C-alpha cells in the first residue's frame, strides 16, 4: 500500500545467448497499419535518423526513422501495402 | 531440485528465404503423396471384396480393431506399405495383415488381424514377414499378442517362399510358443475361417475365443469351429455370438492378466517443444545434396527443446546428448556429416554412457554420398567405425531408429541400421538407401570397364562410357526409394516429419514394457 | 495403529546446582574455543594468497562449494582440523583440501575440493590421507564424488610418506577406477592448474569439466588444459567460461545421473527432542572422573525422547535400546560405566537383533579409566568381551561412532572403533583416546622400575618415583586430547554437542544411500 | 594335440665380454651382501635371548615353523628385513614376527609366529603392519592361518602408532573375525605369554592350541594359561604338554578342516628354462643407466623358454605375451623403455585379454629415467597411461609383480605398484623407487631458485646451484635403497635374482588356492 518496487534479477552471460543476432532490419512497424510515404529507393545511402517510412495505424502517425548511416540493400514494402506489426521494413548492406 | 534455468535448442528459420520454401513446397508434396497412398490401402480388398465381407456378418477389419482397443486411444500401425508393388500383377494392400500397438484394458498389446477381403486372407511372402515382425516386437517388449484370426492359407503359387524356411511360416507357431513359456499372454480370437495349418495358432494361443456360427477351427462348421470345437473338441476357451461379442470378450481376458506396468526409468514432467513441428518441412526438404543442422531437427521434438550436449567441439560431424521425450530420458545420436576416426571415438563413448545409466538411445540417421570425398584415406575410419558397430550391436538398453536422410554403407551399421535389432525403425518420405550412392556406383563401374577396355586397346568412348553409367544410376533410384524399402519389410513404416514426436513417443513408451538388462560388452580395440 | 502413548526419558537438571553451572562452565569454553579455531581455518592460505587467489579470476574454494550445493542445504563438512599443528613450522589449514557433504540437484554427493591458497595446493601427506578417507565414505555409501581440482603437485620434502605406499597418493586413482566400475559416478571440474600426476584426475573420471583460461593438465596453456586438452586432446567433455559456468554446468551433469534415492528402512514423522540440547554442557560437562548418566544423552537427541530400553537390569553397565532420529530407526550401544561380562553379553545379543531386522546402529563411547578397579579379575572380561567385538565387525548395518567420553584400551574395539570401519565417527570436545589412560601407565611403570631397583638394591626413592611419573602423564595427555586426534585423520570431526542431533541426522541420511546387505557371522565362542 | 615344434626366447651371452664381467661382478657382491644380512637377522634377538628363551623349555620360533611344516617342504618367508635401520638405536630382527607360507598336512597356510627373543615379543609399529599384510595375503588367497602366539604386548613408547588408527593393531582382530565369517580357518597356538589385549587372539580363533605351563592368557599361570583357561574358563580347545605337542596337535587340526585345492587353470606338464638363471648376473647388473632386453630375463625363468609375444612390433618398448611357470599360464607384462601412448594402449589391450580367459598377471617393473627424455609432450603420454591404469586396478586375476629396475612416477601405478593390490610383491636387490629420479629432482629444484634468484637479481653461482643439488641427490638416493622400502614393507621381500623362478612358482600357486573372479571394468576413455 505504500508503492511497487521492481527488482531486477541479474542473468548470468552463459544463459544469455552469446553472439545473439547483431543486426537489426530497419525499425519494425510500431504496429499493423498502412504504408503511406516511402523516402528510400532500393540503393539509397542514409544517416541515422533519416526517415524511412510514414506509417498510419488506427488514425495515428508513425515515422520510420534510419537506425545506422548504412546503405539500403532492398525495401520489403511499398507505398498503400499493409505492413504487419513487427515485421521487416527495409533490409541493409552487411557492412 | 529441478528449478535452474538452462539454455534450449532451436532457432527461427527464414520463412521468406527462397530455400524454405523450395523445401517446403517439395516435403509438402512428398506427405501428400504419402497420404493418398495410404488412403487407398486402407480400403484394402476393395468395394465388392468389402461388400461380400460385410454381408455375412463380419465386421471389417479396421473396425475390429477401432471395437477392441480402449475408445479415443491412439493406434500405432507398423509396416503399412508392406507388399506395395512388391508382387508383379497382384495388389496385396498392406500384405494381408493388419499390424500395430494399441492399449486394451490399459495395457499395451500388439494386435495382429488377417484382412480378409485381401485375396481372401491368404498368406503371400511378405504376409509371414509382416507378422514374423510383429510378434518379435512383441517378444522384445513384452506385449500380449491378439490375433484376430481370419486366413484362408498359404498362397500355394509361391509355398517355397511361405514354409520351408526359419523364418518361414513355420516360425509363427515357434514364436507363440516361445511367449508362452514367457508369461506373455498370447490370446487368439477366431472371427472367419481357420485353414488347414492355421488351427494351430488357436490351439497355440493360451486363451482362445471363437464366433458362433463364422468360425471354423479344421488342421465347414461340422468339421472344424463348430459347437463341436467349443464343447466336444474344448479347443475353445470362450463361445461368442458375433464379432462385437468376441471383441468384448477379448477386452475381459486382457484385463485378468494380473499385469501392472512398472518404470525402471526417471520420469519428469512433459513438455511440448518449443518450435513447430511442420517447419522440419522447409528445414530439411527433398534434396539429400544439401546438408542442413541436425540439431535444428532435435530442437522441434524434445521436451521443451532442451538438450545437453556431449563433446560438442570434438567429431563435430556427430552429435550427441541427453534430452527427453514425454518425459522418458533419452541419448540421441544424429549425423552431421561425414564420420570421421574421432566422431566413430566420441559415439562409442557416449553410448557406454547411456548403457551404464540404463538410458534409452536414439538414433538419427543422415550419411553422406562421397562426391564431396572420394576415399580420405578411409583406412583410418576402419580402425575405429568397428568400435562403434561393437558397441552399438552390444547395447542392451532400447534402441529406435529414425532415417531422416541418406543411409549408405558401413555407416548405416554404425548407426543402428536393421541388422542391428533396434527396438523400432522409421524412415521420413525423403529417404534413401543402398550399398553405395549411385553416382559413387557407376564411377567404379567406369573405371573397371575403361581399363579393361585400355588392355585390350579398345577405345571405350565418352559416349560410351555414359551409356554404361545410366542404367546403373537408374536402378540404384528405383531401389533406394522409400517405397521399396518399406514394401518389403525393412522398417517399421514411413511417417510424415510433423508427427515425428508422437510416433516416438508411442514407440519408447511401449518399449518400456521390458525390465532394462544390463550391458555386456565384448573387447574394445583400443 | 500407532496411537498408545509410550513412557518418555530424560529428566530435568538442576540449573541450580554447583555441579551443573561448572560443568556448563568449562563444557562452553571449550565449545568456544574450537568455534573459533574453525574461524581462522576457514581463511586458508591468508589474506595475501586470497588476495592473489581472486586476481587471478578464481573463486575462492567455499565459495565454489557454496554455489555447487543446492541453495539453503546444509553443508557437512569433513576432518576440519586435518594437519592442525601436524607439522613443526609449517601451518597447513584444513590439509589443504575441504571435503564434506552436500546435495547437489537433490542428490547426496561427497565433494573434494583442493584450496589452492594453502601452499599452492600441493598435497602434504595428511592431504592424501584426507581425500582416501572422503573416498572410503562415498564407496560405503554409494554417493557420487565430485571433485573441484586445483593443485600443486605432491610435496616433494615429504616425498616417502605420498607416493609408494598403498594408502598414497596412487590409491587415489584406484579408488575412482573402483567405484566407476560400481557406477558410482565421479565428476572432476578442473578449475585450476592439474600438476604432474594430477592429470590423471581428470582423465579417470566418468564425466570431466574444465575452465577455459585458468584450466591445465599435463603429465602451461598450450601444453595442457588447452582449447587442445578440450578439443584436440579431447581430454575434457565440457568447456567453462568461468568458476560459476562450470559449477552450473556441474549441477547439470549430476541431474543427468538417472539417480533416485531409495530407502530399505521403514519411516515414521520425525519429532524434536524434548529437552534443550544446549543442556548437554551441564550435564557432561569436562571432567571424565565424574560420572553422568548415557540415558540424560540419549533423551536429548531422539525423535520425542522415546527410547525402548533392552535388558535393563541385566548388565546395567551398558545402555541398549531401539529409537528413532529425524524418523530413521536406530539402535543406541551406549556406555554406563565398566565393562562386565554381562555388559559384553547383552551387547552381543543386542547387535545380532539388530542386523536380523536391518537396523542402523549407534555407539556412544564413554569407557572408564581403572582408577577404581586395579584388575577386577579382567581374565573374566577377555573370554566375553571378544565375543563383542567379533559381533561388531560382522555387522553390516550402517554403523555411527560418537567418543563422549574416554576411549581406552580395548572398550574402544568392542565399541566399533576407528579400526571397525563405522560409517562415520565423530568426538565431542571433551574426549580422551589412549592405549591406557595416562595414571595407569604411570603406575606400570612405576612398578618395573621399583622392582628392578630392588634386584639391583639400589634405593628408588620416592622423588625417583615421582620425576619417573611426570613426563609419562604428560606424554599421555598430550596425545589424548582431541585436537592431537583429529589433526591426524582419526574421526571425521569434533563437533559441538548441542549439533549432535543434526549431525547423525545428516550422517545416517546418506548412509541409508546404499542398500543395506545381509550380515554374515562369524564362530560365537560360546 | 600338443606335439608342434615351436620357437624359445632366449640368447647365449657373452661371457668373455667385459659388460658381462663387470655386470656378475657387481651383482654377486649385491647378493652376497643380501645373504650375509639375512643371516644376522635368522639370529633374532641374540645369543643371550636366545639361551634364556631355550633355557625355559621353549623352541626357537624358527625352529617351531620347521616342525610345523610338512618335512622338507619348501617355506616361503615375507619381508625379512621388516624394521632393518627402520628405528634410530633399536634393532629389531625381521621386526619381532616371522610370517610365511608353508605346507601343513599338505595344504598351504600362512604362519604368524612372534619371535619372543626379540624385545620380548612387543609389537612395534612395523611389527603390526608385518602381520597386517600377511593376513591381507592369506585372505585374498584364501589361505588358513595358524597364529604361533608368543608375545609381550605392545611398545608403550609408540603407542600412538600402534593402537588408534584403522590399520594399527585393532586391525588384527578385525581381520580374523572376517576371515572366520569366510570359512578361512583361524588357529591360534599360545606357546608362550599372551599379554594384555593378545588374549583375544587365541579366543577369537576357531580352534585354540594352549601349552600346559608356558602359555598364559589373561586380558601369570593361575590368572591365565592355567588349567582353567582350558578346563574352568574354557577358552583352550586342546592342551598341550610341551611346544612338539602342540605343533603335533597343529597338524591334526589343519588336517580335519575338510579342504581340498581345487584349479580353475589349465595345466601342462613343467619344465626348465633353456638358460641357466645365474646369467641373469651379468646380463642385468647393477648399472640402472644401461639397458638390458628384458626379453632375456624371461628366457630364464618360464616353462622351456617358450614365449608368445603379442603385438611385437607395436609399442615395442613394452613386452607383452604368454607363456607358463611350473605349469600353471602366465601373462608377462615388462618394460623395455620407455612408456608411449602405443605401448599404454598395447598394455591395455592385453590386459583385457588375460582377464577374459581368467589367466594370471606377471608384471616386470624396469621403468626408465628421463635423462633421456626431458618432456616428450608428456600431456600425449597422460591421455593413455590412465587407460592403463584404470585396466590393471579392475583386473581380477592374481597379480604379481617383480621390480628388476626403476619404479618412479606414474610409471609405478601403470605397472601394478603396491597401491594396486598384486598378491605379491617383490624386488631384486638393484631396484631403486622414488617419485621421480633424483637428478631429474635436482634440477627440477635449481630451476626454480634460478629464476627466484632471477627476480631479486641476486646471482645464483654455479657453485651455488651445485651446492644445493648434492643434498638433494643423496637423499633421494638413500631413500630409494632396496632395504629403505623393505624395512618398512613396501614388498614383500628382496629376492636373489638367481631364486626368481622358484619364488614365482610358489608364489603363483597360493594365489590359485582362491577361485577367480569375473572382471568388471570401469569406462573406458577412447
Ligand atoms: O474517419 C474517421 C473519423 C475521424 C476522421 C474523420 C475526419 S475529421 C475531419 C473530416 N471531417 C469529418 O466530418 N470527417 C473527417
Amino acid at each position: 500500500k505504500e508503492g511497487s518496487i521492481e527488482i531486477d534479477i541479474p542473468v548470468p552471460k552463459y544463459l544469455s545467448s552469446v553472439s545473439s543476432q547483431e543486426t537489426q532490419g530497419g525499425p519494425l512497424a510500431p504496429m499493423t497499419g498502412t504504408i503511406e510515404k516511402v523516402f528510400v529507393k532500393a540503393g539509397d545511402k542514409v544517416k541515422a535518423g533519416d526517415s524511412l517510412m510514414v506509417m498510419i495505424a488506427m488514425k495515428m502517425e508513425h515515422t520510420i526513422k534510419s537506425p545506422k548511416d548504412g546503405t539500403v540493400k532492398k525495401v520489403f514494402y511499398r507505398e498503400g501495402a499493409q505492413a504487419n506489426r513487427h515485421t521487416p521494413l527495409v533490409e541493409f548492406e552487411e557492412e | 531440485y529441478h528449478g535452474d534455468s538452462v539454455a534450449s535448442l532451436g532457432t527461427q528459420p527464414d520463412l521468406g528465404s527462397a530455400l524454405y520454401q523450395e523445401n517446403y513446397k517439395q516435403m509438402k508434396a512428398l506427405v501428400n503423396q504419402l497420404h493418398e497412398r495410404v488412403e487407398h490401402i486402407k480400403l484394402g480388398g476393395g468395394e465388392k471384396a468389402r461388400a461380400l465381407h460385410i454381408s455375412r456378418g463380419k465386421l471389417l477389419p479396421r473396425e475390429r480393431i477401432d471395437n477392441l482397443i480402449d475408445p479415443g486411444s491412439p493406434f500405432l500401425e507398423l509396416s503399412q506399405f508392406a507388399g506395395y508393388q512388391l508382387y508383379d500383377n497382384e495388389e496385396v494392400p498392406g500384405g494381408g495383415i493388419i499390424t500395430g500397438i494399441g492399449r486394451v484394458s490399459g495395457v499395451e498389446c500388439m494386435i495382429i488381424a488377417n484382412d480378409a477381403t485381401v485375396k481372401g486372407g491368404a498368406y503371400y511372402p511378405v504376409t509371414v514377414k509382416k507378422q514374423l515382425r510383429a510378434q518379435e516386437i512383441a517378444m522384445q517388449n513384452r506385449l500380449p499378442c491378439i490375433y484376430l484370426v481370419d486366413s484362408g492359407g498359404a498362397y500355394l503359387p509361391r509355398q517355397a517362399d511361405v514354409f520351408p524356411d526359419r523364418d518361414h511360416f513355420g516360425r509363427t507357431f515357434y514364436n507363440q510358443a516361445i511367449m508362452s513359456s514367457k508369461n506373455i499372454a498370447q490370446i487368439a480370437v477366431v472371427m472367419g475361417s481357420c485353414t488347414a495349418g492355421g488351427a494351430y495358432v488357436p490351439a497355440m494361443a493360451d486363451e482362445n475365443i471363437i464366433v458362433r456360427k463364422q468360425g471354423t477351427i479344421f488342421l465347414a462348421e461340422d468339421l472344424g469351429g463348430a459347437d463341436l470345437h467349443c464343447r466336444k473338441s474344448g479347443v475353445s476357451d470362450h463361445w461368442a455370438l458375433d464379432d462385437h461379442h468376441a471383441l468384448h470378450l477379448t477386452r475381459k481376458v486382457v484385463r485378468n492378466l494380473n499385469y501392472q506396468k512398472k518404470l525402471d526409468v526417471t520420469i519428469e514432467p512433459s513438455e511440448e517443444p518449443l518450435f513447430p513441428a511442420d517447419e522440419l518441412y522447409g528445414i530439411v526438404g527433398a534434396n539429400l545434396k544439401r546438408s542442413f543442422d541436425v540439431r535444428e531437427v532435435i530442437a522441434r521434438i524434445v521436451d521443451g527443446s532442451r538438450f545437453t550436449e556431449f563433446k560438442a567441439f570434438y567429431g563435430d560431424t556427430l552429435v550427441t546428448g541427453f534430452a527427453r521425450i514425454f518425459g522418458y530420458p533419452v541419448g540421441i545420436v544424429g549425423n552431421n556429416g561425414v564420420l570421421f576416426s574421432e566422431s566413430a571415438k566420441k559415439g562409442t563413448h557416449f553410448v557406454q554412457l547411456c548403457c551404464q545409466r540404463n538410458i534409452p538411445l536414439l538414433f538419427l540417421q543422415n550419411i553422406t554420398g562421397f562426391m564431396v570425398g572420394r576415399e580420405y584415406e578411409a583406412e583410418g575410419i576402419a580402425k575405429d567405425g568397428a568400435k562403434m558397430v561393437a558397441a552399438v550391436a552390444c547395447a542392451q538398453v532400447p534402441k529406435i531408429t529414425l532415417i531422416i536422410g541418406g543411409s549408405y554403407g558401413a555407416g548405416n551399421y554404425g548407426m543402428c541400421g536393421r541388422a542391428y535389432s533396434p527396438r523400432f525403425l522409421y524412415i521420413w518420405p525423403n529417404a534413401r538407401i543402398s550399398v553405395m550412392g549411385g553416382e559413387q556406383a557407376a564411377n567404379v563401374l567406369a573405371t573397371i570397364t575403361k581399363d579393361q577396355r585400355a588392355r585390350e586397346g579398345k577405345q571405350f568412348s565418352s559416349a560410351d562410357e555414359a551409356a554404361l553409367k545410366e542404367p546403373i544410376i537408374k536402378k540404384f533410384e528405383e531401389e533406394g526409394n522409400p517405397y521399396y524399402s518399406s514394401a518389403r519389410v525393412w522398417d517399421d513404416g514411413i511417417i510424415d516429419p510433423a508427427d515425428t514426436r508422437l510416433v516416438l513417443g508411442l514407440s519408447f513408451s511401449a518399449a518400456l514394457n521390458a525390465p532394462i538388462e544390463k550391458t555386456d560388452f565384448g573387447i574394445f580395440r583400443m
